[PDB]
Parts: structure tokens; sequence; C-alpha cells
């Protein structure tokens, strides 16, 4: 018609095929530690190190997550662990960190995931102050057509941050960490995300949908464009009830296109909210702030990235060697890993 | 400023998400 959208329709009718088939066979037991040759730790998660290491009969490098099987158990994160690995193996898109391989031994389960030189959004963001609103817009388009991608695949996302958004060589954005994915048709009710990120519904206990993504990205914008959250307190207990109170100040420099935007995704009435209406992600990809947008350049990557990584710097860590026990831990618990 | 707020807080870092 909308000779756009039929053709957008029909790439997600076969995208949605292909995670298909790797969502009902994943991949599985790809590799051995005694493959990859441990360099430094890149940073941290809750279960153990991410290390730069090097694939030793290849040469590539990638970034190894680790999970300590016990401390998963522990923090009650079995399912959402299964899920992170059984979501990331089978999605495929520009935007999204691969997990080239994973394994387990009786310790631990190992991601093994493609590496980003520019390392997290968040340092640069921080380091810079705040991202301008062209700057910013770039970032977000590619998170608005990851989100597209994912939503048709029924997965919700549920933890958009810069942290979790890492800078690749060409200077484009790949979305890292899928340990709260979810495929769900309809809602959930799991309390999980980052406390700045989190909509509305999910404090209030109420079931949710994707629409939660979409108000993360109000956030993430917001964020990029201030240097700042548009909730923040010293208490994630303060910071929820700023969230429900249905109200946010946008800073003097954020044009009227950037706050009409904003308005509408972070919108605490659901019904209202962009991303949730009757023409989903189209209301966001056809808004004012969003004109300049080439959609179809960005996912070729043919727009010039406004910063490219600096092409040693990394934040000193400790290093101590992976210690494997004797016996298999927790392995009824992560057998389909 | 609400910049110089946000600086001198507790939540500059990188932020841990929540388990319940
Ligand atoms: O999965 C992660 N990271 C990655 C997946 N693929 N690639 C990465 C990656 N992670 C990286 C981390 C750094 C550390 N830098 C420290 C100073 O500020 C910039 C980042 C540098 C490059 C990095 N590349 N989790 C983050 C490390 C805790």
């Amino acid at each position: 018609k909308g000779s756009e959208q039929e053709s957008v329709k029909e790439f997600l009718a076969k995208a949605k095929e292909d995670f298909l088939k790797k969502w009902e066979s994943p991949a599985q037991n790809t590799a051995h530690l005694d493959q990859f040759e441990r360099i430094r730790t890149l940073g941290t998660g809750s279960f153990g190190r991410v290390m730069l290491v090097k694939h030793k009969e290849t040469g590539n490098h990638y970034a190894m997550k680790i999970l300590d099987k016990q401390k998963v158990v522990k923090l009650k994160q079995i399912e959402h662990t299964l899920n992170e690995k059984r979501i990331q193996q089978a999605v495929n898109f520009p935007f999204l960190v691969k997990l080239e391989f994973s394994f387990k031994d009786n310790s631990n389960l190992y991601m093994v995931l493609e590496y980003a030189p520019g390392g997290e959004m968040f340092s640069h963001l921080r380091r810079i102050g705040r991202f301008s609103e062209p700057h910013a817009r770039f970032y977000a388009a590619q998170i608005v057509l990851t989100f597209e991608y994912l939503h048709s695949l029924d997965l919700i996302y549920r933890d958009l941050k810069p942290e979790n958004l890492l800078i690749d060589q060409q200077g484009y954005i790949k979305v890292a960490d899928f340990g709260f994915a979810k495929r769900v048709k309809g809602r959930t009710w799991t309390l999980c995300g980052t406390p700045e990120y989190l909509a509305p519904e999910i404090i209030l206990s109420k079931g949710y949908n994707k629409a939660v993504d979409w108000w993360a990205l109000g956030v993430l914008i917001y964020e990029m464009a201030a240097g700042y959250p548009p909730f923040f307190a010293d208490q994630p207990i303060q910071i929820y009830e700023k969230i429900v109170s249905g109200k946010v100040r946008f800073p003097s420099h954020f044009s009227s296109d950037l706050k009409d935007l904003l308005r509408n995704l972070l919108q605490v009435d659901l019904t209202k909210r962009f991303g949730n209406l009757k023409n989903g992600v189209n209301d966001i990809k056809n808004h004012k702030w969003f004109a300049t947008t080439d959609w179809i350049a960005i996912y070729q990557r043919k727009v010039e990235a406004p910063f490219i990584p600096k092409f040693s710097n990394f934040d000193d860590y400790e290093e101590e060697e992976i210690r494997v026990s004797i016996n298999e831990k927790c392995g009824k618990e992560f057998s389909e890993f | 400023t609400t910049y110089a707020d946000f600086i001198a807080s507790g939540r500059t870092g990188r932020r841990n998400a929540i388990h319940d």
C-alpha cells in the first residue's frame, strides 16, 4: 500500500520462519572452554565475569559470558537463563549481539558472544555527558527496528538501557544481554528489569506485554538526549514513586518534536502509549522526530555513524583462572542448555 | 541543575537489574 509496509510484513514473515526453526531445534554444545584463550575481563554480570577470549583455531575474538550454575539457581534465574540462550541462538538481526557458541561444564554455563570493540554505550554516554538529538536518533532508530523485529517473534526484551547496548567498529548498536527476554503471547507478570527503565504497569504488579519495551525506549531516548534519565533518585523506591506519578519534565533544550515523541512513549496509560496503538510501531516510525530517518538505510548500515570507537583501553580487573569443579552442579536444571 | 543532582546521586554507575 504501504508498499513500504508490505515489504516490512514480508521480511518479518521470512524472519519468523528462520527464527522458528531455530527456536524449535536449538543449537547446543557447540564448543569447549579449552578452545578459547582467555585474555582479560571485559566486565561482570550477576553470575560471573564476561571475558575477552580468542578462539584458538580461528583467531577470532569473542566476549565469553560465564554463568556460575549454582549462582543462577540461588537467584531463581534458571528459567530466565534458559530463555536467554534459547532465544539468543535463534534470533538474527543486524543490531542484536550474536551468540556464536554455547556450552557448559561441571560448574558453569558459557555463552560466547560476538565481540564489539566499542564496549557499552553507557560508558561513552556518561563520559561525553549527553548525545545531541541527531546522535540519539541514530541509536533510537536501530532500537525501533530491533523491537519491531523481536516483537514480531512474540519476544519481549525487558532490559533496555545503555549498559546493554554495545557500539561496534562501524559505530552501530548491538543489543546485548537476553537474560530477561521471553517468548510470550499475551501477558506476563515477572517483576524484572532495571528500576529507572521499568514501565508503570510493571511496578504496579498489573500484568504486561511488549508495551513495556516501548516505554523503556522512551527512557533511553530521554537519557541519551539529556545525559540523565527522566526518573532518578538515590533509592529505587523513590524512582518508582516518580514513574507512576504520571509526571515528567524535559530539559529546556529538548526540541518540541522530541518532547512530543517522549510524551507518547512515556505514557502511563497503556491505551495511549505509542507502539501499543492500532498502527503499532508505525506511530513511532512515522513520528515527526524521525522524519529524516531512512529506515532501510539504517537497516543495511549505509548511514554514517556520528561516533566511531577509538581504534590497552579496558578497566583493569584482578584476573583469576576459571575453577571447574570435579562434580557436575545443577545438571538436571540446565539439561537443555 | 538537574544534571548536577544526577551527577551527585548514587545511581550514575552501571545499574543492576532487579530480580524480585
Ligand atoms: O556482554 C557483554 N559485553 C560484550 C559482548 N560482546 N562484546 C562485548 C564487549 N564488552 C566490552 C567492554 C569493554 C570495557 N570497556 C571499559 C571502558 O568503557 C568501555 C568498555 C570494552 C569492549 C567490550 N566489548 N557484557 C559487558 C562486559 C560486561
